[PDB]
RNA sequence: CGUGAGGGAAAGGUGAAAAGAACCCCGGGAGGGGAGUGAAAUAGAGCCUGAAACCGUGGGCUUACAAGCAGUCACGGCCCC
RNA sequence: GAAUGCCGGCAUGAGUAACGAUAAAGAGGGUGAGAAUCCCUCUCGCCGUAAGCCCAAGGGUUCCUACGCAAUGGUCGUCAG
RNA sequence: CGAUGUCGGCUCGUCGCAUCCUGGGGCUGAAGAAGGUCCCAAGGGUUGGGCUGUUCGCCCAUUAAAGCGGCACGCGAGCUGGGUUCAGAACGUCGUGAGACAGUUCGGUCUCUAUCCGCCACGGGCGCAGGAGGCUUGAGGGGGGCUCUUCCUAGUACGAGAGGACCGGAAGGGACGCACCUCUGGUUUCCCAGCUGUCCCUCCAGGGGCAUAAGCUGGGUAGCCAUGUGCGGAAGGGAUAACCGCUGAAAGCAUCUAAGCGGGAAGCCCGCCCCAAGAUGAGGCCUCCCACGGCAGCCGGUAAGGACCCGGGAAGACCACCCGGUGGAUGGGCCGGGGGUGUAAGCGCCGCGAGGCGUUGAGCCGACCGGUCCCAAUCGUCCGAGGUCU
């Protein structure tokens, strides 16, 4: 059935689903907000912020744990510089996810945005 | 005939005379008595019953009152036990003790849309020799011009589970009085977390 | 149970 | 399969009958408390930008 | 789990070797046999000159199978191989000897002489 | 409420810590105590461990064995009672954690696969010295 | 349409006169609403007349315990002249 | 008024099947009355004895620009054979 | 005949009873056991194989038993396509010949879309005279209905012996059913590890993609599961069938019946589980709101309530259901525990090296049991009684 099982499928496979994820982290933590579909939004809550707290530890380790995801060294660097001190004190919960009250035209699909919070 | 509310816990085995004996624990006791059905007035004999406390914020105004003139503070559950006067006004789980035997009422798992071999049990088709995508496919459903329409009652796909099940004639293993645990060998309907009953056995 | 075996009335359904 | 086909043209009262359940919902709408515009509950407002008493987007 | 078809290795000195089921003799239509139940079944594979040859119609008991047995007491226990041991209609085996453990479910289904001839009771 | 806090509160009465502590590879020698007709005996069930399934207190590890030219596999609880006591014989270095592999090799394969964990049998004789 | 020989359609009508609708307004355009023309503009070019099936908006009567080739005969109720 | 009649008009099925390979998408920026679909960028994926390239037949302006979006494009279109 | 697709198989059953078994009986050339035979009884059950297209039939091994029939020889808009109707080819036979044969042989296009009834599930609407939130009665439906072996009685009754009980009381199975995941056992599409070829990042080390819609391999949580586990078939009350009686005339005797009363089936009615007041005959109880403004009707604003919208959920196709919506632990994150994987990178040291050792049960780490307001359930809006008549 589907009885207590974590996380959406997307209308993708495995390996898409996945790039799907990781190509938004880029997005998002390049940009620090996009605008998605409402259902991609709340699925990037949770693989961003794994990141941004394996960021706010700083280690070695964590850094080429990131980069698997990433792949970009600027773009991590500018993770472990710029955005992660900006969390030392938050105790997770480092994204925000609003929804938008207009639709798309050629499929309606309801949209929201997601950003980096203060 | 003594029944009590109580709630699905998880299942586990423990040890009783080297052998072993897998219960299921369910979070029975307290609910007090929150109506009695007396035949002046109700026609049959029973007692409403109660569970979980409730935010009295998120009680309604109509169900306030009825709760109030038991005496009761709001509880999440109204359920009735038949032919049941205790002599209290509040039940817990020591009205059963080890040994007896019991029947416990549930909300079985619900299987959603099940098919016919899920839901019934039936074979489907072959898988190989021709078969043509009716391998989960019931069969016939019924003859021909004689009586050239479908018995009520067919077995046919639909929903099937998230449906009232009773399972009778459980072992009482243990009570745990203070954290109002009742212990039961064997299987109960519907998920952890699940609302149940306990009454005692209609077998003999 | 019929014991004398019964021939078809129709052929097997072909394209025209 | 055998091509299953309707057997009789279906009446304007049948079709109609079966259209009762097709009437459109309104949109459901409340009004922003910063810019009294009706929009959308639980989004932010799309004409002048604020959600949750703050601004959030340019509009 | 030996139901029909099921090769089984026999474990005595009745000069078989593989025996094949052809029936649990337990009741009207049971499905599997396990440790503790009869069979009969087709010798398929025997030894020159012995108490049974190959194409014989022999009852059997299922010592051992490779399928695990749950017990009472939360253990279990499976063996290596399916294996059973061949007998007359008094359920007495019909050789001298037995080859390998066989499981103590033997005793309380009362195969006393073939528990007490293996090697190890387990 | 807490489920399972409730559930791990009723399986306290039969927890076991008495037991030493073992991991899949080790040959051990389970003490098991079984009834044949009317006694009871201890019987000594011996092997290397080639599971550790846990759950808890719902625990529970399979020995494997050969016997007479028989391979025995043996599923214990880690908490039954009719456990008496168990005995490490020997650690062995796992390089997998469920050794189902083991059950298609020969003596020589094997004893090549699980060699000494020399690193906890340095530690079991530095244990033991509780003087 | 057919390789080809060869097969082989559909499709007429503003008004007397273009006087064929400047200008303004909504719109991206289409389209429309005023202004104007005209005896007439449901003669506005998708244009004489403009039937029927078919779709629609509004109104009157009626319909959610009821069995049907759908009508018909009677009676009662409501609406209209 | 019926010829599985002929011609055309319009219904039903029905907002239903389908929208043409399961190689695949995501975001930012721009244009614009309007953008999932056009342009730019970065990211991800597919082909690579091809899904790249050059000839021949055949097709016959489909080439390149500019300005367009009624129809054509299975949606959209500011884009386009 | 402007088409009613035709054997057998599979699948799904449903009914009849002229009953194969199980139950209850009479008669027996019925000692006991076991049979024969007739009557009552359709509740439930009625196995797995070898051969042949086969239905059928024989055979093997079991069994309580391996029933016979109807439903377009039930079931091709459910499946098969082995038999049999096409065209190809051959054998025997027939025919000068083309060809032909209830004679044999090898081969041979089975049609994505369900309008109406019916059926399985799920809603929307209205009604149930005031409007509401709960909790219920159960009219009437449905489901279930099986049976074996062993022991005790007792090697007793019976019998020359072999053989072997009625009744009564124990335990253990087979098949089916509903439920469940503790255990056993699956899966577990990215939860951990290993490995090859290539391209890449960043040279080393470390990583990434692709080799499937997981590249391969070893593992695996929650969940969904059976091979795993729990429990069910009853008990018991009532009325009965065949059959057996008590009392008893007509008919001084006899008669189970003509008056009356018993006993007596797995069968019928209750009883068990499940659905159910659309049961329009629309039920019952507990609680809540209550005489609002204007010309048995209308128009508004409200009441208690409800709905929309949102976070969601072992609920679910949509709808519904159920929980939560800041006075909040609902999802996400984070933290602790569990669990899986089984000792990460980095450094140090050892080896010429592939590697090895230690740090280190390390590192990573879906869902499981929890905590935590860090993020998102902001803010609100719309419907909603004034209660007809004796
Ligand atoms: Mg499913
Ligand atoms: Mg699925
Ligand atoms: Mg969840
Ligand atoms: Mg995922
Ligand atoms: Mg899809
Ligand atoms: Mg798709
Ligand atoms: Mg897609
Ligand atoms: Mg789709
Ligand atoms: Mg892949
Ligand atoms: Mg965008
Ligand atoms: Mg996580
Ligand atoms: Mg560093
Ligand atoms: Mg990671
Ligand atoms: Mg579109
Ligand atoms: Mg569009
Ligand atoms: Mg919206
Ligand atoms: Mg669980
Ligand atoms: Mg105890
Ligand atoms: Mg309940
Ligand atoms: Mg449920
Ligand atoms: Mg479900
Ligand atoms: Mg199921
Ligand atoms: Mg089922
Ligand atoms: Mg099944
Ligand atoms: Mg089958
Ligand atoms: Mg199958
Ligand atoms: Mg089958
Ligand atoms: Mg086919
Ligand atoms: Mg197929
Ligand atoms: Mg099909
Ligand atoms: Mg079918
Ligand atoms: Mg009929
Ligand atoms: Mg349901
Ligand atoms: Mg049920
Ligand atoms: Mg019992
Ligand atoms: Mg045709
Ligand atoms: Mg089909
Ligand atoms: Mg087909
Ligand atoms: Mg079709
Ligand atoms: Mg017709
Ligand atoms: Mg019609
Ligand atoms: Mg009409
Ligand atoms: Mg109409
Ligand atoms: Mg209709
Ligand atoms: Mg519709
Ligand atoms: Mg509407
Ligand atoms: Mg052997
Ligand atoms: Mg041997
Ligand atoms: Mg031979
Ligand atoms: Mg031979
Ligand atoms: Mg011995
Ligand atoms: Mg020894
Ligand atoms: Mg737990
Ligand atoms: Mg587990
Ligand atoms: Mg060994
Ligand atoms: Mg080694
Ligand atoms: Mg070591
Ligand atoms: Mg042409
Ligand atoms: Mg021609
Ligand atoms: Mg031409
Ligand atoms: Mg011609
Ligand atoms: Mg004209
Ligand atoms: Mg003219
Ligand atoms: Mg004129
Ligand atoms: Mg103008
Ligand atoms: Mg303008
Ligand atoms: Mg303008
Ligand atoms: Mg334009
Ligand atoms: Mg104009
Ligand atoms: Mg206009
Ligand atoms: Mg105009
Ligand atoms: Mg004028
Ligand atoms: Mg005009
Ligand atoms: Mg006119
Ligand atoms: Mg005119
Ligand atoms: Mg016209
Ligand atoms: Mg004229
Ligand atoms: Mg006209
Ligand atoms: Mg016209
Ligand atoms: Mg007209
Ligand atoms: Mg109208
Ligand atoms: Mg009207
Ligand atoms: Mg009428
Ligand atoms: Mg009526
Ligand atoms: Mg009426
Ligand atoms: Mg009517
Ligand atoms: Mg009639
Ligand atoms: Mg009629
Ligand atoms: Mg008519
Ligand atoms: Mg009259
Ligand atoms: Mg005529
Ligand atoms: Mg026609
Ligand atoms: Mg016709
Ligand atoms: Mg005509
Ligand atoms: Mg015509
Ligand atoms: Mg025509
Ligand atoms: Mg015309
Ligand atoms: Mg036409
Ligand atoms: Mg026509
Ligand atoms: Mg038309
Ligand atoms: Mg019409
Ligand atoms: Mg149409
Ligand atoms: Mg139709
Ligand atoms: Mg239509
Ligand atoms: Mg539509
Ligand atoms: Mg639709
Ligand atoms: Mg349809
Ligand atoms: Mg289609
Ligand atoms: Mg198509
Ligand atoms: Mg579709
Ligand atoms: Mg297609
Ligand atoms: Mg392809
Ligand atoms: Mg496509
Ligand atoms: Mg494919
Ligand atoms: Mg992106
Ligand atoms: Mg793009
Ligand atoms: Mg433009
Ligand atoms: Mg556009
Ligand atoms: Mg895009
Ligand atoms: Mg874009
Ligand atoms: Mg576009
Ligand atoms: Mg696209
Ligand atoms: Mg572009
Ligand atoms: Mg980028
Ligand atoms: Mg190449
Ligand atoms: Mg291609
Ligand atoms: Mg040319
Ligand atoms: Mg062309
Ligand atoms: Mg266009
Ligand atoms: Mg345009
Ligand atoms: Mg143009
Ligand atoms: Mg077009
Ligand atoms: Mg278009
Ligand atoms: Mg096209
Ligand atoms: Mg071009
Ligand atoms: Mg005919
Ligand atoms: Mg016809
Ligand atoms: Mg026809
Ligand atoms: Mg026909
Ligand atoms: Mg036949
Ligand atoms: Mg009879
Ligand atoms: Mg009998
Ligand atoms: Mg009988
Ligand atoms: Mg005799
Ligand atoms: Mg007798
Ligand atoms: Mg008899
Ligand atoms: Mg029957
Ligand atoms: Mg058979
Ligand atoms: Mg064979
Ligand atoms: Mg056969
Ligand atoms: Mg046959
Ligand atoms: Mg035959
Ligand atoms: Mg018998
Ligand atoms: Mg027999
Ligand atoms: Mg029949
Ligand atoms: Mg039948
Ligand atoms: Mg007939
Ligand atoms: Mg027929
Ligand atoms: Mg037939
Ligand atoms: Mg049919
Ligand atoms: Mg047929
Ligand atoms: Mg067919
Ligand atoms: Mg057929
Ligand atoms: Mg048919
Ligand atoms: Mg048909
Ligand atoms: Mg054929
Ligand atoms: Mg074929
Ligand atoms: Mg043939
Ligand atoms: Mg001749
Ligand atoms: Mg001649
Ligand atoms: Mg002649
Ligand atoms: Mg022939
Ligand atoms: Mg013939
Ligand atoms: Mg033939
Ligand atoms: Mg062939
Ligand atoms: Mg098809
Ligand atoms: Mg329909
Ligand atoms: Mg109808
Ligand atoms: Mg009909
Ligand atoms: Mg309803
Ligand atoms: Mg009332
Ligand atoms: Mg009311
Ligand atoms: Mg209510
Ligand atoms: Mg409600
Ligand atoms: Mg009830
Ligand atoms: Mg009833
Ligand atoms: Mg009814
Ligand atoms: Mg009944
Ligand atoms: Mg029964
Ligand atoms: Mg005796
Ligand atoms: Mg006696
Ligand atoms: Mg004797
Ligand atoms: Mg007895
Ligand atoms: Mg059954
Ligand atoms: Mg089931
Ligand atoms: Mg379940
Ligand atoms: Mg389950
Ligand atoms: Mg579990
Ligand atoms: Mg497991
Ligand atoms: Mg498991
Ligand atoms: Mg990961
Ligand atoms: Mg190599
Ligand atoms: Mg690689
Ligand atoms: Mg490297
Ligand atoms: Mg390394
Ligand atoms: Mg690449
Ligand atoms: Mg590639
Ligand atoms: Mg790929
Ligand atoms: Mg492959
Ligand atoms: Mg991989
Ligand atoms: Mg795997
Ligand atoms: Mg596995
Ligand atoms: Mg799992
Ligand atoms: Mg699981
Ligand atoms: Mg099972
Ligand atoms: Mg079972
Ligand atoms: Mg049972
Ligand atoms: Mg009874
Ligand atoms: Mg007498
Ligand atoms: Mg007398
Ligand atoms: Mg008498
Ligand atoms: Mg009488
Ligand atoms: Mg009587
Ligand atoms: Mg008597
Ligand atoms: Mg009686
Ligand atoms: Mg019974
Ligand atoms: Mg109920
Ligand atoms: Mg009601
Ligand atoms: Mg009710
Ligand atoms: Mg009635
Ligand atoms: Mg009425
Ligand atoms: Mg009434
Ligand atoms: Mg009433
Ligand atoms: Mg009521
Ligand atoms: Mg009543
Ligand atoms: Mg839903
Ligand atoms: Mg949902
Ligand atoms: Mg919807
Ligand atoms: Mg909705
Ligand atoms: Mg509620
Ligand atoms: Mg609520
Ligand atoms: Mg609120
Ligand atoms: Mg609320
Ligand atoms: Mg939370
Ligand atoms: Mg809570
Ligand atoms: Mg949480
Ligand atoms: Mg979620
Ligand atoms: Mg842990
Ligand atoms: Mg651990
Ligand atoms: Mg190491
Ligand atoms: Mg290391
Ligand atoms: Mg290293
Ligand atoms: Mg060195
Ligand atoms: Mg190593
Ligand atoms: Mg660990
Ligand atoms: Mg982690
Ligand atoms: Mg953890
Ligand atoms: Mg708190
Ligand atoms: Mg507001
Ligand atoms: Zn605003």
């Amino acid at each position: 059935m589907r009885h207590l099982k974590s996380g959406r499928k997307l209308n993708r496979h495995s390996s898409h689903r996945l790039a799907l994820y990781r190509n938004q982290a880029k997005s998002l933590l390049t940009h620090g907000r996009i605008t998605t579909t409402v259902p991609k939004a709340k699925e990037l809550r949770g693989f961003v912020d794994h990141l941004i707290h394996l960021a706010k530890r700083g280690d070695l380790h964590a850094r080429r744990l990131v980069l698997r995801d990433l792949q970009d060294v600027k773009l991590v660097r500018k993770l472990f510089d710029e955005i992660a001190p900006r969390y030392r004190d938050r105790q997770g919960g480092y994204t925000r996810v609003l929804k938008l009250a207009e639709r798309r035209r050629g499929d309606g699909a309801p949209l929201a945005l997601v950003e980096l919070v203060e | 005939m003594k029944g009590i509310l109580g709630v699905k816990v998880g299942m586990t085995r423990i040890f009783r005379d080297d052998r072993a004996v897998p219960v299921t624990v369910i979070l029975a006791g307290p609910c007090p008595v929150v109506q009695r059905r007396t035949p002046e007035k109700d026609g049959y004999t029973a007692v409403q019953l109660g569970f979980l406390p409730q935010n009295p914020k998120r009680v309604n105004r109509p169900l306030k009152g009825h709760f109030a003139k038991a005496g009761v503070e709001p509880v999440r559950i109204l359920r009735e036990i038949r032919d049941f006067n205790p002599e209290g006004d509040t039940v817990t789980v020591e009205i059963f003790k080890p040994g007896e035997r019991v029947d416990v009422t549930g909300t079985s798992k619900g299987r959603g849309f099940a098919g016919v071999m899920k839901r019934w049990n039936f074979a489907g088709g072959p898988d190989s020799h021709g078969a043509h995508k009716i391998h989960r496919h019931p069969g016939s459903i019924g003859n021909r011009k004689t009586p050239g329409r479908v018995y009520k009652g067919k077995k046919m796909a639909g929903h099937y589970g998230a449906e009232r099940v009773t399972v009778m004639n459980l072992e009482v293993v243990d009570v745990i009085p203070e954290e109002n645990l009742l212990l039961v060998k064997g299987a109960v309907p519907g998920p952890n977390g699940g609302l149940v009953i306990v009454r005692e056995t209609k077998k003999a | 149970w019929r014991i004398r075996p019964r021939p078809p009335r129709l052929p097997r359904p072909r394209p025209r | 399969a055998k091509h299953p086909v309707p057997k009789k043209k279906t009446s304007k009262a049948r079709r109609d009958a079966r259209r009762s359940h097709h009437a459109l919902t309104p949109p459901t709408l409340v009004p922003c408390p910063e810019c009294k515009a009706m929009k959308p509950p639980h989004t932010v407002c799309p004409e002048c930008g604020y959600y949750a008493g703050r601004k959030v987007l340019e509009v | 789990m030996i139901q029909p078809q099921t090769y089984l290795e026999v474990a005595d000195n009745t000069g078989a070797r593989k025996i094949m089921c052809i029936r649990v003799l337990k009741g009207s239509n049971a499905k599997y046999a396990t440790v503790g139940d009869v069979i009969v079944a087709s010798v398929k594979e025997a030894i020159p000159r012995g108490a049974v040859k190959e194409g014989d119609v022999v009852k059997a008991v299922v010592v051992r199978t490779k399928k695990e047995i749950k017990r009472p007491d939360g253990s279990a226990i499976r063996f290596d191989d399916n294996a059973a041991v061949i007998i007359n209609n008094q359920l007495e085996p019909r050789g001298t000897r037995v080859f390998g453990p066989v499981a103590r479910e033997l005793r309380e289904k009362g195969f006393m002489k073939i528990v007490s001839l293996a090697p190890e009771v387990l | 409420m807490n489920r399972g806090a409730l559930i791990k509160l009723v399986e306290s009465r039969y927890v076991r810590t008495d037991l030493p502590e073992f991991r899949p590879g080790d040959t051990v020698r389970v003490s098991y105590k079984v009834k044949e007709g009317n006694r009871t005996r201890i019987q000594d069930f011996e092997g290397i461990v080639i599971r550790i399934r846990r759950n808890g207190f719902n625990t529970t590890f399979t020995v494997r064995k050969v016997s007479y030219g028989v391979g025995v596999e043996r599923i214990f609880p880690l908490h039954s009672p009719l456990i008496q006591k168990i005995d490490i014989v020997q650690r062995g270095r796992a390089r997998r954690a469920k050794l189902y592999f083991i059950r298609n090799l020969s003596d020589r394969e094997i004893r090549r696969k699980l060699r000494a964990d020399r690193k906890r049998i340095d530690q079991d004789r530095a244990a033991e010295r509780a003087a």
